[PDB]
């Protein structure tokens, strides 16, 4: 009696992300009540704080949840699989087919599905580390979320952002690199990538030294009114023992004779007269330096992180090549370079307002990520949707190949495969063509590519509309991609039609 | 009741004046464009005409009533041009309030515009233009191009032109007591569908718009010494007595002796010789058949105002019943006319029986193609007021330029008139001559230009002819041309307006400015 | 402004509800009436009369489509969205030039003469009694309704119409097509649909005992048992064998007229009692009295009976008029079955236009590209010379263009292609091959239309742009709108 | 476009109304009103009458019946249907971007390839031969979509002679022929009994009215018979003076009564008058063996004259013998207020009179809505000789013509394919109903008969597979004997193609009028 209803209710869920996918897609603005603009095709935030209708949308955004961690992008897919879902209830369903009839063959099509899963990867070498294959991956997933300006200039530095993480096991961490500088300077294609370490503060007082070579990193009752100022003037000596111990531990190197660098690093407040007593000897301190980026600066110059001012040991000084140091609004930022042998890289955004931040920061985000798949599994799938349009004309035709139950299944199987094709479809509907004949062109494209006795996988062209080939064109997806989205896929479209009632009732 | 004293009531009925004045200023010149109204009941008619808009339109404060009775006399004066009449004196109430702050007395206020206006008398005598004057070749087509202004027809000035004058040449008759006028209202104005203004005919006489009942009837009498019989007589089965009413055979033949009375007073009619007949009510097929054998054109559905301007032109007696001084029922031959030329021609899908060269009463009929009904409304009311215009202009050779013309140099007789009287009236002077030259500033305001600009050149050129009296010619100059916003005398853009439409203009608003001043207070009674 | 907004919008929503009816791709729209009940049509003619707005400066432009229709008789397929198009390219120029419309009307008036110049420049001659070519000019008007079936079926009644009842008086085709009679029968199919020389009444007969059937008719148009039986004498002294009147028939006199062999009938209207005195000769008869042998039937052949399983109908069989020329008055009917009430009543609304449009046809025998060529044409020519131009009035000239151009985008958003490319091919292909070229009315290609044999009169073309451009400054010699007056 | 999708969804829950009334095993809804009237019927015409409507659109689907009820008058369900899949398959096809008259224009194309299949789908047969088995088997088929089995064995030979008195040489059959049926409540509706006779509906009024006659005089009359100072001397005379109007037509009746015969009044006469009658003449009637009515009905009297050849007089002043008929045998019945005269061994009546006995209103509702839509159903079947399967054999197979073209008939690529597609499913969806009303699964029956069409058409064998829903199995139309008339597929396809246009062209709704 009440099937029907979160069935029809439910539908109308397709129409949220519809027109996010695809890279010549749309936008969609979400302001929440704190100010917050963020505009993305993103699907984690479109998900997260927006107000939902039907209760069954609590579990199409908790699935996103899985693809956070793997994809983050093309996210859509999970959403425009369960539309289609429903309206395959209001066609097979309203037969009279039994919910879980449908549902056995979906999981058969998922071990099927895996099975020509594997046929449809390509594999590479990530040993060799080439990054033109590199270049070609990074460029079309920029597509799908910013232009091909902020698209050109980005490419470069996540190429040579992955490429610092390495080792002879290809070990490569995403919590290695993870501190990302977030500011508004410039406009958003400035961005610029440093192969070292970038600080966010810098020297206070004009004599601090601008531009050094080598830099040593330092990180860290009474009866009357007359003996009230003894507790004042013992508490000053509280910080004056750090400050003095500073002068005569610095020392140890060349203290006489300061021409090179002097770094000191705290995490609170410091008396203001360290600034006073370091100008004689020409050394730089910092207000209000943060922690947890100092644990990288081990992996440059061999020190060692300090938290108290008393154990001060040469090993936590290193020796550093070139630091430079650039003035930007009312924060300078420490850039150190010409490192001998750097572990890791700070990617620094530049941009202009905090919109024209919310797509960057998004896509630096989603991008690191998605590389970071591609140097781990070197299976490598063609993109474009060109696996869900062959995946459903693998499983249109099979009859004694994999049938099951028969008249029971193959109902289900017609179902996967329509459900399938609703993809592309939208990346030509969003670009403002006809679905019809652009399909009708690639469905010659794998006919005329099975019959020439060659193995060939046809993209789909949004500027045109016609055929493309994903390896000439670059478009490349990682294998991981559509190994957690598929499995999940399965999942997604289990729930609501094994979802049997659902009542109206509660504790008030 | 709801009574209130003080400057409150002069304040509410300025603000409501001129809340209405400046609706209508927006139809002030050739620029000037029509606007809608909204009666709520489902009729809406789009004009530029003041005398209408005021009578549909719903007066507030009672004190705005003056003002719609205004239009109503400018409709018995002239009637045509009212869109740079009635704005006139819209603008003394405005200045109004200004000299009623002052210690100014309202006699004073009164006083003071009944000695400008007397005065000013003489100021149009000193611009006032003769008989002949300009070239003024038929001196009608020079008033004809005159009169496409304030209106929208101004596009169809090279055919209107030809078509107004050639009509009203042969509305001359003699009459009170042998003066020579042209009987206004008595020209009838014909719309068609359809084609444009090109396709207008000029009918120099009466024209009806009608047909024949029966298709099988003649269409065409052609000839001189044509009858015409107006019978307003009902023919239809009698009704019964008083109420005490009354063999069915016997009782059939009520009608029977009835309709074969009917058919006997027809037969009286074709003893008459008259070649049109008409009927006013409708008949049944029996006597539409003895029509047919009668050998002379009917017509029914009449109306009767139509037929009183026939028995009028032609001068043939309306017989209404026919009766004699015994008791036999017939048409005597002394209640037929006749008439030089009448003949039926067929216009726009149509027919329409021409009656010209009548010796009673000589008049002229307008037959008029354009695009249709909402296109015409417009057309109509103009066409209708430019006969006006006309009929002043030959029977008072007197007339005026337009254009900002009288305005702008009474301005400067007034200046030289201030100081003449002086003493507390010479302010009221000063305002009475500033209020006269807002109506031509307004002028370029509906066509988008400066019109401060040209007021200093052109009263320059009025000043320059006034003040040297001996004058060949090089000051003397007038005119103001809107399209080119130059000075350029009227006598080669033809802009000409009569005289006596300017004076009744000046005239009448005298006292309906001094109507608002004369209200200390006003009360309003609640109704039953 | 606070005036012209209310004049914009009045009809600028219009220009939406009659998008769909244009073209041979035009879709309907369902109106729910105040009535109560529903008006489901793609004709506009009906709708604009009957649709009610809240402005009421857009309810004197729903009277320039009847004008238009009482003038002309077309425009109702495609010249109905041209009435209120041009007000659409109108909007940017009060609120960005800031100009009185009076700039316009000089623009329109120069845009409208060389308009006239373009359409002679591709007008051509042709043959009005030659079938060949107005067989498929008249299906070319008509083939934008549910007869596309039928259309060379409705094709063969609209062409012998033309040639049969109109005659003439000498001035062209003029006559009056009103008297001309049309049955509409539901039900069944049109393959019975006969020309027919006398009139149909679908009113039974009063009596059971009268046979029906008759060879040589006589019609007559129209204590108390001996006064009805004398007065049933007086009708039967001619001997008619039939008997008409408005009136309800007593069943008095079903039994003394039974004597005589006659057909009596009742509650007919006087509408048809007009047709059948022209048809069947006689004179319609008030007092009874009055019957006498003028009133004997003429020319009727013979006479049948057509039934529907309801009910008996009144059915007159074929004649001619014996000859051994005065097309002022003709008497003549086409006798309509239609299969359902929704393609009949499109048929009665196609067949009074197609005989209104043959009508211009064979008024000015000039010929233009149709199918959406001549708009493009015009425009061409139209944006050339505002390029020469060049002066103040060339923006709202210019902007006439866009009025042209997106006449026939109306049939391309109907249709379902892309204007861009198809558009610009059009002006690309006009200002040098030739301007036959337009849209294919189905695949929507660059296929020309001498080839593709869809063609417009010259009257249709020049008569109608220049009502509309006219009748477009109506609202544009509006300044101000004035609510609430209260007559 | 964003109306578009307002009418297709408020229609789609049109379906359901008739859903369950479809087929031979379907069911029964009942809708009453408030002033008293209980109708219990599967016709679509009553349903829709008095029940109140939501999305106009169904107005529509009224007037698709017009043309429905003329030409076939039973089985108009499958009107609705194929606009509920249609509705289906609406928001289906247009979301993929194809524009709504492509769609449109591929029924077309397809409704003209299913008029050039129907004529080899057909099976022509003889009616001059009058085969019984032919007819007590297509009666059948079309008694078990309006009543009950219980009825169906009854009125399947009442049905089957029926139409055999209306024939000729000619292939002649009127339907205005046989129209009166008789509505009595007597007994139990299971005991319709079928007359080839005629039946007269008024009884005498009187108990010295003849009981039983043989040969009968029917006089029948139509203008009302009942007829409505100085001194109180002409108070007396004017009352007196009104039975003289009625008794100098008594003293007329009596002489021509004993004109022909006047020695033994043992034989019938009868006077039928419409309006009331005059008290006074009873005493006259009863004494001259005369029998009389009271306020008895007039179209029943045009059937004398297409039997016996009598006639139906109107005024007094014309009486001839052929007014006065004759009858073999007169059996008089009395049920209720109102007796009831059988009027039987006729010579040759050319019309058979339906006498339907019941118990209640409701009870003679459901067959009189059945004899009617019945019998105008069969008697088409004998108009046209052409013959088409029934059992729903038709649309299946059309079907399989449609889902494979290809070079045959294509068109444009995928805008043609589309409505292809479309009108090929959209004919299945009734046998899904048909077996959805027996209670068993249509897929599982649909699936046997696929299987049993491929095993017939790779042998090579023209055979026709229907749908059995009594056994839930696979059928012949051919053994079951389940047939279709001509003109009833043909204008039920014709008629679907039109109304389907109607609701797919309407680009979007419309608000205008006063509030």
């Amino acid at each position: 009696a009440a099937l029907k209803v979160n069935v029809t209710s439910a539908e109308g869920l397709q129409s949220v992300l519809e027109t996010n996918l695809g890279p010549k897609g749309t936008l969609k603005m979400l302001v929440d009540g704190a100010g917050n603009i963020k505009l993305t095709k993103d699907g984690k935030v479109l998900l997260t704080e927006m107000q939902i209708q039907s209760p069954t949308a609590v579990l199409i955004a908790r699935a996103a949840a899985a693809q956070d961690e793997i994809t983050g992008d093309g996210t859509t897919t999970v959403v425009c699989l369960v539309g289609e879902l429903l309206r395959q209830a209001h066609r097979f369903i309203q037969e009279g087919v039994h919910p879980r009839i449908i549902t056995d063959g979906f999981e058969i099509a998922r071990k099927e599905s895996m099975k020509f899963l594997d046929e449809f990867k390509i594999s590479k070498t990530n040993l060799s580390n080439d990054r033109e294959f590199l270049l070609q991956v990074a460029r079309s997933s920029l597509l799908t979320k910013v232009d091909a300006d902020l698209t050109e200039v980005l490419t470069p530095i996540v190429t040579d952002a992955v490429l610092s993480v390495y080792d002879a096991q290809a070990d490569n961490l995403d919590l290695h690199m993870v501190e990302i500088m977030q500011m508004q300077h410039l406009s958003p294609k400035d961005t610029t990538f440093i192969k070292g370490l970038v600080l966010d503060h810098g020297g206070r007082h004009p004599d601090m030294p601008t531009r050094v070579k080598n830099a040593y990193v330092l990180i860290l009752f009474y009866s009357s009114a007359d003996q009230r100022d003894k507790l004042a003037a013992s508490e000053r000596k509280f910080v004056d023992a750090k400050l003095k111990k500073i002068i005569d531990l610095k020392n140890e190197v060349c203290g006489m004779d300061p021409d090179k660098g002097f770094v000191i690093i705290n995490q609170k407040g410091i008396d203001p007269m360290s600034l006073d007593v370091f100008a004689k000897h020409n050394i730089l301190a910092l207000r209000r330096a943060k922690r947890r980026n100092m644990e990288r600066l081990q992996l440059v110059t061999g020190g060692e992180a300090q938290n108290s001012v008393e154990d001060l040991s040469p090993q936590i000084l290193g020796f550093s090549g070139l630091v430079y140091q650039e003035t930007i609004g009312e924060e300078k930022f420490t850039y150190v370079t010409e490192n001998t042998d750097p572990k890791s890289c700070t990617i620094l955004i530049k941009g202009s307002t905090h919109y024209a931040l919310a797509q960057t920061k998004d896509a630096v985000r989603d991008g690191l990520r998605a590389v970071a798949n591609v140097l781990k599994d070197k299976n490598i799938i063609p993109g474009a949707g060109a696996f869900y349009i062959a995946l459903s004309r693998y499983l249109r035709s099979a009859n004694m190949n994999k049938l099951g139950a028969k008249g029971k299944t193959k109902t289900g199987i017609e179902a996967f495969a329509e459900a399938l094709l609703v993809i592309p479809k939208t990346l030509v509907k969003n670009s403002g063509f006809d679905p019809l004949d652009v399909l009708a062109m690639v469905e010659d494209e794998l006919d005329d590519a099975q019959d020439s006795d060659e193995t060939r996988y046809v993209g789909v062209d949004l500027n045109i509309g016609d055929s493309c080939d994903p390896t000439i064109e670059g478009i490349w997806d990682s294998y991981r991609v559509l190994r957690n989205a598929i499995t999940g896929a399965t999942g997604i479209a289990s729930n609501l039609l094994l979802c049997d009632e659902l009542l109206r009732a509660g504790r008030s | 009741g709801e009574k209130i004293s003080g400057d409150d009531i002069r304040n509410q009925n300025v603000l409501a004046t001129m809340a209405v004045a400046n609706v209508v200023k927006s139809s002030l010149g050739p620029v000037g464009l029509d606007k809608m109204l909204v009666d709520d009941i489902g009729d809406f008619t789009v004009t530029n005409d003041g005398a209408t808009i005021l009578s549909l339109l719903d007066v507030q404060h009672p004190a705005g009533k003056i003002l719609v009775e205004l239009a109503q006399q400018q409709d018995r004066e002239i009637g045509d041009g009212t869109t740079s009449v009635v704005i006139i004196a819209s603008e003394l109430l405005k200045r109004a309030n200004e000299l009623v702050k002052n210690k100014i007395h309202p006699t004073t206020i009164i006083t003071g515009f009944r000695v400008a206006l007397r005065e000013a008398i003489r100021f149009i005598n000193e611009v006032l233009s003769t008989s002949v004057d300009t070239l003024g070749k038929e001196t009608l087509i020079n008033i004809a191009k005159t009169s496409m202004s304030s209106k929208i027809i101004g596009a169809d000035s090279d055919f209107f032109s030809n078509m107004v004058v050639d009509a009203l040449l042969a509305v001359k008759t003699q009459n009170s007591k042998g003066e020579i006028k042209y009987p206004v209202k008595a020209v009838n104005v014909l719309k068609a569908h359809g084609k444009s203004a090109t396709e207008s005919l000029l009918v120099p006489g009466y024209a009806l718009n009608c047909t024949v009942a029966s298709q099988a009837m003649p269409k065409r009498i052609a000839g001189g010494n044509v009858k015409i019989a107006c019978l307003d007589l009902n023919l239809q089965k009698a009704r019964m007595a008083m109420g005490v009413q009354i063999d069915p055979e016997q009782l059939e033949q009520i009608r029977k002796r009835e309709a074969g009375i009917v058919l006997e007073r027809v037969k009286k009619i074709i003893d008459a010789g008259a070649q049109v007949v008409l009927t006013t009510k409708g008949i049944d097929d029996l006597c539409l058949k003895e029509f047919v054998e009668a050998k002379i054109m009917g017509v029914r559905r009449c109306k009767k105002e139509d037929l009183r301007r026939i028995a009028r032109a032609t001068g043939a007696t309306l017989v209404s019943s026919m009766s004699n001084l015994e008791g036999e029922e017939t048409f005597e031959s002394s209640y037929l006319g006749l008439c030089d030329e009448v003949v039926q021609a067929k216009f726009s899908d149509d027919e329409c029986i021409l009656i010209k060269g009548t010796s009673k009463h000589s008049s002229s009929s307008i037959i008029l193609r354009g695009a249709n009904d909402y296109s015409l409304d417009e057309m109509e009311r103009s066409l209708h007021d430019s006969l006006s215009v006309v009929k002043r202009t030959l029977e008072s050779g007197n007339v005026v330029p337009g254009g900002g013309c009288v305005e702008a140099a009474l301005n400067i007789y007034l200046d030289n008139f201030a100081t003449t009287v002086g003493s507390r009236e010479q302010l009221a002077i000063a305002e009475f001559a500033a209020a006269l030259l807002i109506i031509p500033k307004t002028l370029a305001v509906n066509a988008a230009k400066d019109s401060s600009e040209l007021v200093a050149k052109l009263r320059s050129y009025h000043a320059a002819s006034q003040m040297a009296k001996p004058e060949r010619r090089s000051y003397r100059n007038y005119g103001l041309d809107l399209i080119r916003g130059k000075i350029v005398d009227e006598i080669h853009a033809g802009v000409l307006e009569p005289t006596i439409s300017k004076v009744k203009s000046l005239k009448s608003a005298l006292e309906a400015c001094v109507a608002i001043l004369r209200i200390d207070t006003m009360i309003t009674v609640d109704p039953e | 402004r606070q005036a012209q907004i209310s004049n914009i919008t009045a009809a600028k929503a219009v220009a939406d509800v009659i998008r769909t009816c244009l073209g041979p791709k035009a879709m309907l729209k369902m109106l729910l009436d105040p009535m109560g009940g529903l008006v489901l049509t793609n004709d506009g003619h009906a709708i604009l009369r009957e649709i009610d707005v809240a402005h009421p400066a857009a309810k004197s432009m729903l009277e320039l489509s009847r004008t238009q229709d009482e003038e002309v008789g077309d425009g109702t397929t495609t010249v109905i969205i041209l009435a209120g198009e041009i007000l659409a390219q109108c909007a940017p120029y009060l609120i960005e030039k800031n100009i009185h419309p009076v700039i316009i009307i000089q623009a329109l008036k120069k845009a409208l003469t060389d308009a006239l110049e373009v359409i002679k420049q591709v007008s051509k001659p042709v043959d009005v009694e030659n079938d060949a070519a107005m067989k498929k000019l008249i299906q070319a008007s008509i083939g934008t309704k549910y007869v596309i079936h039928w259309s060379e079926k409705m094709c063969e009644l609209a062409l012998d119409a033309v040639k049969t009842v109109r005659k003439d008086l000498p001035n062209f085709e003029i006559d009056i097509k009103r008297y001309v009679r049309v049955e509409k029968i539901p039900g069944g199919d049109v393959l019975d649909s006969r020309v027919l020389k006398g009139v149909l009444l679908n009113k039974d007969v009063v009596h059971p005992k009268m046979s029906r059937h008759i060879e040589n008719p006589r019609v007559v148009l129209l204590i108390e048992e001996e006064q009805v039986q004398l007065m049933c004498e007086q009708i039967l002294a001619v001997r008619p064998t039939l008997v008409i009147t408005e009136k309800g028939v007593s069943d008095l006199a079903q039994h003394y007229l039974l004597k005589g062999g006659c057909s009596v009938l009742r509650r007919v209207k006087k509408s048809d009692n007009n047709r059948i005195a022209r048809v069947t000769g006689a004179t319609i008869v008030n007092r009874v009295e009055d019957l006498k042998e003028s009133d004997v039937g003429t020319n009727c052949g013979l006479f049948k009976v057509e039934m529907i399983g309801d009910e008996y109908f009144s059915f007159l069989d074929n004649c001619k008029e014996p000859l051994e020329g005065s097309g002022l008055q003709k008497a003549c009917t086409i006798m309509l079955r239609g299969g359902s009430k929704d393609i009949l009543n499109e048929i009665d609304r196609n067949l009074q236009d197609a005989m209104a449009v043959a009508r211009n046809v064979m008024l000015s025998p000039s010929l233009s590209p149709g199918g959406g060529a001549t708009e493009m044409a015009v425009s061409v020519k139209l944006a050339e010379k505002a390029k020469q131009l060049e002066g103040i009035q060339q923006w709202p000239y210019q902007a006439v263009a866009d009025a042209m151009e997106c006449i026939p985008r109306t049939l391309i958003q109907n249709a379902g292609g892309d204007p861009i490319r198809l558009l610009s091919q059009l002006r690309a292909k006009h200002a040098q091959g030739n301007f036959t070229t337009g849209i294919d009315g189905d695949k929507g290609k660059i296929v020309d239309m001498v080839s593709y044999g869809i063609w417009e009169p010259e009257v249709i073309k020049q008569q109608s742009v220049k009502t509309a451009i006219e009748s477009a400054c109506l609202l544009l010699r509006v300044d101000d709108i004035v609510s609430g007056v209260r007559k």
